[PDB]
């Protein structure tokens, strides 16, 4: 194992951080849930421009203090529900508190997911795209259900952080 | 109607069933719940064995009357089973002994079987020291082989089978005391059911050093007369003969439940009971974990610190191998803790703790727990990667969730200590308020966050020493 990344998962609860967690790294999900009590630890191995890397994925909870795990986090998968305004609403308090508790050099990943209740959006691609490039954050919606773009959500954020290159 | 209700509904269970049965003084609800027993799954009602049989031995007749029955049933279609009540009604009283000898009356290849295992151990006490011990073991196993594949059984053994054979060279003996344990290999053929099947033929006969336990197989299998057979497997039981293994079932049964409830839960603690067998007051088994060793030993023989071992077994930090084992390790700590804590376990050091090939460890000596009168040394911690650590703040976190956890199903728990407690002159429940304190020591009226202080203040007390 080359290097080690450290990144974690923050949302409001119900979005589907602790799926998310589960499809990406055992490849399992559920539709039934329990609310994650305080932390949660899961691990992969990526390679991203030829290089070896190990993620160390925490998912944290919806408890309030959670804070600590956040310090030395390259990057953070912050998530709401496509199909919950609310949950996309408090993203702008979300980025007030990642510019409170954590590196003020951390990369961001917006993440809408749920992709798969079509029927139920109620946040558009474009207004959450809008806010992701008005602001400084990448951008994607998932579907932990049937696994859509799971595996590029990770592998994004990765590619991103080894964009962090030393000379 | 309002009872019988939820008797009738999806909500009752084996547990719910022996709880009223132990509670309830209506005799109406006594017989009607010995009657449901039945329709219970084999498996699910084994587990309370030994809660059915003391309730017999120590409870009203009509209590007793109610279950009865379903043992006899249990009893006339698995000698298995009928070993096993036996074993237990006569270990449990010193009214149970009218169905002890009704269900003894067949077994005699069984019970001599286990009277010479038992014969063994106790010989072996004139000899001083622990490989002396040993030499007359091996020599006396090889006695045992002469005895050609017999009509007997482990009735630790996860499935039914025939022994055939006992690879003495193998065996060796625990400790240098009075008493001492002693560890065998035991070869068998499996069976598909052991009522109705032929003692296998004989087949005609003609080194031991420490090894992991597939390399074990090879090389016994490899010389084993009747290795070739795909009906083939090693079993392994360390016999006391002259230790008390009712407390050590006890033990079994808890952490089991508890291993049920963080499994119902989602929270990754990690545990291992191991199998019992109660033979005795005196005397019992106890199936092995495999691909362990003491904690003190693997210092003695390493010459290492903890932690160094772990970074040479599996390699370095960055290595796959060690953070796995790491986190088993974390895993097993935040488990056993908490486990050492419900039970208040004591005598906790390096000689009753085992680490496997994986990283997980495993305590093994529960003498002294509850009523009956665990530590995080910075060595321990070491290997978590420090105070400071995101592996051990994971520990910590680990520890409340499986707390939350087991308050969501302390009756499950208490139920199992509090039937056994039963006209019982085990040490562990000597005091007047054992199952009181026990309750206490779940805290249910606590919130979350007090929860979170008293998780704190738990693992400042594990460092102090
Ligand atoms: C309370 O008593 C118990 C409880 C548990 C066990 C037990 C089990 C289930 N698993 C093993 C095991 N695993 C390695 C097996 N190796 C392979 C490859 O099969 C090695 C050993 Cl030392 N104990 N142990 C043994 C005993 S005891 O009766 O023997 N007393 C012990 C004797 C050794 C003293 N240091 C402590 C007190
Ligand atoms: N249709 C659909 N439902 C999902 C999806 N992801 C999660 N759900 C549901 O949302 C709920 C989220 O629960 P969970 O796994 O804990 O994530 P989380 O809410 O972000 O994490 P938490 O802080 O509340 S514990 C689950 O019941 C799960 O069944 C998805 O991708 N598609």
């Amino acid at each position: 194992y080359d290097y080690l990344f450290k990144v974690v998962l923050i949302g409001d609860s119900g979005v589907g951080k602790s799926n998310l967690l589960s499809r990406f790294t055992r490849n399992e999900f559920n539709l039934e849930s329990k609310s994650t009590i305080g932390v949660e630890f899961a691990t992969r191995s990526i390679q991203v421009d030829g290089k070896t890397i190990k993620a160390q994925i925490w998912d944290t909870a919806g408890r309030a203090i959670t804070s600590a795990y956040y310090r030395g986090a390259v990057g953070a998968l912050l998530v709401y529900d496509i199909a919950k305004h609310l949950t996309y609403e408090n993203v702008e308090r979300w980025l007030k508190e990642l510019r409170d508790h954590a590196d003020s050099n951390i990369v961001i990943m917006l993440v809408g997911n749920k992709s798969d209740l079509r029927h139920l959006r109620a946040v558009p691609t474009d207004e959450a795209r809008a806010f992701a490039e008005k602001n400084g954050l990448s951008f994607i919606e998932t579907s932990a259900l049937d696994s859509t773009n799971v595996e590029a959500a990770f592998q994004t954020i990765l590619t991103e952080i080894y964009r962090i290159v030393s000379q | 109607s309002w009872l019988l209700r939820l008797f009738e509904s999806k909500l009752f269970d084996i547990s719910m069933a022996i709880s009223y049965l132990y509670n309830s003084k209506e005799p109406g609800v006594q017989a009607y719940i010995g009657n449901r027993l039945f329709c219970f799954r084999n498996e699910d009602v084994d587990f309370y064995l030994p809660q059915l049989l003391n309730m017999y031995i120590h409870m009203d007749e009509d209590v007793g009357d109610a279950i009865k029955p379903y043992i006899v049933h249990r009893c006339r279609q698995s000698i298995n089973f009928s070993l096993q009540c036996a074993l237990l009604l006569g270990a449990y009283s010193s009214r149970g002994t009218k169905l002890r000898k009704l269900i003894l009356s067949r077994l005699a290849p069984e019970r001599e079987f286990i009277k010479s295992l038992m014969a063994i151990g106790k010989r072996l006490a004139t000899l001083p020291t622990k490989e002396q011990k040993t030499q007359r073991l091996i020599s006396e196993l090889s006695l045992l082989n002469h005895k050609l594949p017999a009509r007997v059984w482990l009735p630790t053994a996860g499935f039914d089978h025939h022994v055939v054979r006992v690879p003495h060279t193998q065996a060796v003996v625990l400790n240098s005391k009075d008493k001492a344990p002693y560890l065998i290999y035991v070869e068998v053929l499996e069976c598909e059911n052991f009522d109705t099947t032929s003692v296998p033929a004989r087949i005609p006969e003609n080194v031991a050093l420490k090894e992991p336990w597939q390399e074990k197989v090879r090389r016994i299998r490899e010389g084993s007369p009747y290795g070739h057979l795909p009906n083939w497997r090693l079993l392994s039981v360390i016999v006391k003969c002259g230790d008390d293994l009712r407390q050590e079932l006890l033990a079994f049964q808890v952490l089991k439940q508890l291993q049920s409830i963080w499994e119902q839960e989602r929270v990754p603690l990690w545990i291992k009971p191991y199998k019992i067998l109660v033979i005795s007051a005196d005397s019992g088994m106890i199936e092995p974990v495999v691909n362990a060793v003491s904690i003190h030993q693997v210092k003695k023989q390493s010459q290492l610190s903890l932690l160094d071992y772990f970074l040479q077994e599996h390699g370095s930090y960055t290595t796959e191998a060690f953070l796995s084992a790491q986190r088993n390790f974390v895993q097993s700590c935040a488990g056993y803790c908490l486990v050492c804590y419900l039970l208040q376990v004591k005598d906790r050091h390096n000689g009753n703790i085992l680490l496997d090939a994986e990283g997980h460890i495993i305590h093994i000596d529960f003498g002294f727990i509850l009523s009956s009168s665990f530590k995080l040394t910075t060595e321990f911690v070491d290997v978590m990667g420090g105070l400071d650590g995101d592996m051990f703040n994971y520990y910590k976190m680990l520890m409340l969730q499986g707390l939350i956890a087991a308050r969501k199903h302390m009756d499950k728990v208490v139920q199992i200590v509090e039937i056994m407690q039963q006209g019982s002159q085990l040490p562990c429940f000597h005091g007047s308020s054992t199952i009181r304190n026990l309750k206490e020591r779940f805290h249910m009226s606590m919130t979350e966050e007090q929860l979170q202080l008293l998780v704190e203040q738990m693992v400042d007390g594990s460092m102090r020493s």
